[PDB]
């Protein structure tokens, strides 16, 4: 198996420990090792081993900014097929049967706009700016991926819709004023439950991390958790105008065609599928 | 894998 | 006493936390209180309270530090460090419990724990270099003969004539030694701040908490504490592995060691712990 391979690399980073009672998240660019403690990433294809020294040099970047709240921390890196050891964030995800609980939600908003408000003032600083990437034209260059691979698989009227939520991308503005995770979605945010009212372990899955516009996470936290909940978040956080609602709107429509576009370059049939559930 | 984006 | 009295702080702090099932550790400026996930920093007067906003700026630096080990994190804004006074400060808590020397009479166990105090003190040392982290930590100059001033006025009446004058031929060596100021220094690397996670194989360093005597400094502060906790085969091992068993930094440890008794003693007079203060004073009556 896997983890019979890296047995040798498992014994000196895990001295002691039974590779066979080791769990492996087989993720899509990375193979997470899942320690008591710890994770370690190794990259699958020969492309994500080149990367993963800046990688690495990111989530140092992201361990050392107040986001009131914990990150994967990079423990050890080195080859062998490189490798990166990262922390173990403790504590699972919340369910959405949590938040209608009043007094929860003020909690969880509250903590999801320090979060927020943390990548946000990170954003302006140089060191960041320089350590993370910020691509120009993502959403154009999203586009033309969508045109190419999913019309084609997509029926003439949901290209029509589909097409209308494209022309939306270039109305916004290619903002890089904040820390965007990318990928907020609710099992990435992990908490601390049975001690009192949950608290906000940390943050994982920094994979799509970059400067950008902070409404994608927005969005992400509208799509795991819904409006109510997210009008909740915007009024705490003071981001309740027209013109931020109107860039939610119009990246959460992409994120059912970035859920397909992924699945249909990775072979994923159960995915796509979904994605391309109303365009066709 | 997923709809948040994966 | 402190948690009845911020009852109302920690109950913003920690929602719907019982604040009897909570543990206090004495500081000398803070008092820490021990929740599950988070620890938090209670000023005891208010100059204790002006210092948190830099205390906030330190912890931030040490997390971005490669000590190959985890430390409390910064669960305040970032503009916590620009203020002039904080109420409170939260910390993220290290999971883990320290390791007993019981366990090192395995050698293979030792050969592992002593790496990975390496790693760490490899870690401090090499970013004692880095000037933006001697720009952020403090860099005492003279401590040693400032320590020595300090034992004296402080602990001496405690002691007895006996202990007064073991105490003298300790203190003796401190002027003679150079004043270093090369490595990112803990101040207080008891077995107590190193915690370990045993639930799986070998010992594996979690991370390291108390940094509240942190400072640029000689590295062979924390050797001799090591040295203190787990004796002389042990450092040794550290030593061979780091490789500073040369016979200038054996020298420095040795002195340093023997006065490390002192360092727990003046800590715990300042911070007012009777036990552990009684603990430090054991010999010195
Ligand atoms: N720091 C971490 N702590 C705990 N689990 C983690 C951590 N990082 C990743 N995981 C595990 O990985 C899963 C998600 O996959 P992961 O973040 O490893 O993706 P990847 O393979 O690195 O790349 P991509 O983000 O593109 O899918 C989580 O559900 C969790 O089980």
């Amino acid at each position: 198996g896997i983890l019979q391979a890296n047995r040798v690399l498992l014994s000196r980073l895990l001295p002691g420990v039974e590779p066979e009672g080791l769990t492996v998240r087989h993720g899509q660019f990375h193979q997470v090792v899942i320690a008591s403690d710890r994770v370690v990433c190794l990259p699958r294809t020969a492309a994500a081993a080149a990367r993963l020294p800046r990688r690495a040099a990111v989530m140092r970047v992201l361990a050392g900014l107040d986001l009131g709240c914990r990150t994967p921390r990079p423990l050890c890196e080195g080859s062998a097929l490189p490798f990166l050891v990262l922390s173990r964030v403790p504590g699972a995800p919340l369910e959405a049967d949590a938040l209608e609980d009043s007094k929860v939600a003020e909690v969880v908003a509250a903590q999801y706009v320090t979060l927020l408000s943390g990548l946000a003032s990170a954003g302006a600083d140089e060191k960041v700016r320089a350590a993370l990437p910020a691509p120009q034209g993502r959403w154009r260059q999203f586009a033309a991926d969508v045109r190419a691979e999913l019309f084609p698989l997509m029926s003439d009227g949901g290209c029509r819709q589909a097409e209308r939520e494209l022309a939306a991308l270039d109305s916004l503005p290619d903002i890089t004023e904040a820390v965007v995770h990318g990928n907020l979605g609710a099992e990435n945010v992990l908490w601390v439950r049975d001690d009192g009212l949950p608290r906000l372990s940390g943050v994982i899955d920094w994979d799509e991390v970059s400067i950008g516009d902070p409404a994608e996470d927005l969005a992400a936290i509208g799509a795991g958790y819904g409006k109510d909940f997210l009008d909740q978040v915007l009024t705490l956080g003071g981001w309740s105008d027209r013109r931020m609602a109107t860039r939610i709107a119009t990246i959460r429509a992409t994120f059912a065609l970035q859920q397909a576009l992924s699945a249909c370059r990775d072979g994923d049939e159960e995915e796509l599928a979904d994605g391309l559930t109303g365009y066709r | 894998k997923a709809x948040r984006a994966s």
